[PDB]
């Protein structure tokens, strides 16, 4: 459901 | 250091009510916010992402709003599921950071506790030690104080305090209290007092025995 | 589908480690971050740290670096948290988190304590106390190690008016309380005994509560 507009930034 | 200032900290509720709780960022955090709802013994569940967005399953009584560092999580309709303790998260920048979240709590007349004190088993006595426990039950709101009196003063060690989450079924909260002593130390006073004190009155309810009397 | 499962409860000593596991199933590893967690009752929630399985990209909570390892692996969706040189305060829930969905956590008890058999005491009202239509009866489960125990009140056939409490820790040792309340009249003519079973250690006892005196 949800995308990467999650996190992404590879932390 | 992003600070998400929850609001209100404490709902007194009831069902089908409208809720609205608040959090508010330090700065601006660009809708990069979750609301997730955790239960008592239980792990968290997610309901918002980006600050208005559902997670698939949630239902849609539940949404959020907000948009600079004000964000909102409004529940329509609130069922019997819904309670227990909403967060907010930030996840615009490390650290990721948390609200202090808030209790919902379902609304009843004011109860006052029904308190019963408990002189140390014969059998822990033999064993050398002694504890002396009191029950305040089924009183509603579930904050209540507490204090131990022997021979007349206070005593502030050797008590530990529990609590229960709200009832089910008539929605009041209980709390055990334990007085642990040395069977010698118990042995050196005779009366034992009870105290509680809840919103429910002025002067506290006091519940004692004496060692001499049995 | 979508989910996180994490390893068991642990129980480890004081100084050693101790290395837990976040299971990935039903979306591609590599494309989220995933990040630990930490509760416990009196710091509530605090962000750990996260990783990213595609990057190996890691971000650690200041007060963390030096503390928890977080590591992933491609090849079983599985991202790891190791914690070293532990302590009580290091006793908590962890869980992992995509930020949406969250692993069931685990229970992390740092404790040098022995499995112990608790002992079981029956409460009696004080001597007469009669006075009203209500008696309320209790038990404390003392000194026992490690959780859970269950109690229940004349083989649960008794479970209106019972409230057992949450245990709590007692000189290193876990200790629980349940109160009932019946009716005037039913007590003593009826009797009302409590079942504490202790699984650890293979620990059944019943007590009746008699009145004192």
């Amino acid at each position: 459901d949800a995308t990467p507009e999650w996190l992404g930034a590879r932390l | 250091d992003i600070k998400m200032t929850q609001s209100p900290s404490s709902m007194y509720t009831s069902l089908g009510e409208r809720v609205t709780i608040t959090c508010k960022a330090s700065q601006d955090i660009n809708s990069f916010l979750t609301w997730f709802l955790q239960k008592p013994g239980k792990s968290p569940k997610t309901l918002i992402y980006r600050a208005n967005r559902l997670m698939i399953g949630v239902p849609s009584r539940f949404s959020g709003s907000g948009s600079g560092q004000t964000y909102s999580l409004t529940i329509s309709s609130l069922e019997y599921e819904d309670m227990g303790i909403y967060y907010c998260l930030q996840y615009d920048d490390f650290p990721l950071t948390f609200g202090a979240g808030t209790k919902l709590d379902l609304k009843r007349a004011d109860a006052a506790p029904t308190v019963s004190i408990f002189p140390p088993s014969s059998e822990q006595l033999t064993s050398g030690g002694a504890s002396v426990v009191c029950f305040l039950n089924n009183f509603y709101p579930k904050e209540i104080n507490v204090k131990w009196k022997i021979d007349g003063s206070e005593r502030q060690n050797g008590v530990l305090d529990s609590w229960t989450e709200q009832d089910s079924k008539d929605s009041t909260y209980s709390m055990s209290s334990t007085l642990t002593l040395t069977k010698d130390e118990y042995e050196r006073h005779n009366s034992y007092t009870c105290e509680a004190t809840h919103k429910t009155s002025t002067s506290p309810i006091v519940k004692s025995f004496n060692r001499n009397e049995c | 589908q979508d989910q996180l499962q994490q390893s068991g409860a642990e129980l480890v000593r004081p100084g050693a480690s101790v290395k837990l596991s976040c299971k990935a199933l039903g979306y591609i590893f590599t494309d989220y971050e995933i990040h630990w967690v930490k509760q416990t009752p009196v710091h509530g929630l605090e962000w750990i740290g996260g990783i990213h399985p595609g990057s190996s990209g890691t971000a650690y909570n200041q007060k963390f670096k030096g503390k928890a390892t977080l590591t992933a692996d491609k090849s079983s969706t599985t991202a790891f948290m190791e914690l070293s040189s532990l302590t009580s305060e290091d006793s908590a829930v962890y869980y992992c988190t995509r930020k949406d969905y969250w692993g069931q956590g685990t229970l992390v008890t740092v404790s040098a304590a022995k499995t112990t058999a608790p002992s079981v005491y029956p409460l009696v009202p004080v001597c007469g106390g009669t006075t009203g239509s209500s008696v309320t009866l209790g038990c404390l489960v003392k000194g026992y190690f490690p959780e859970p125990v269950t109690l229940t009140w004349n083989s649960g056939s008794l479970s209106s008016g019972v409230h057992t409490f949450p245990a709590l820790l007692q000189s290193g040792l876990y200790t629980l309380s349940s109160s009932v309340t019946v009716t005037s009249n039913t007590w003593p003519s009826q009797t009302i005994t409590c079942n504490v079973a202790h699984p650890a250690s293979s620990t059944k006892v019943d007590k009746k509560i008699e009145p004192r005196v």
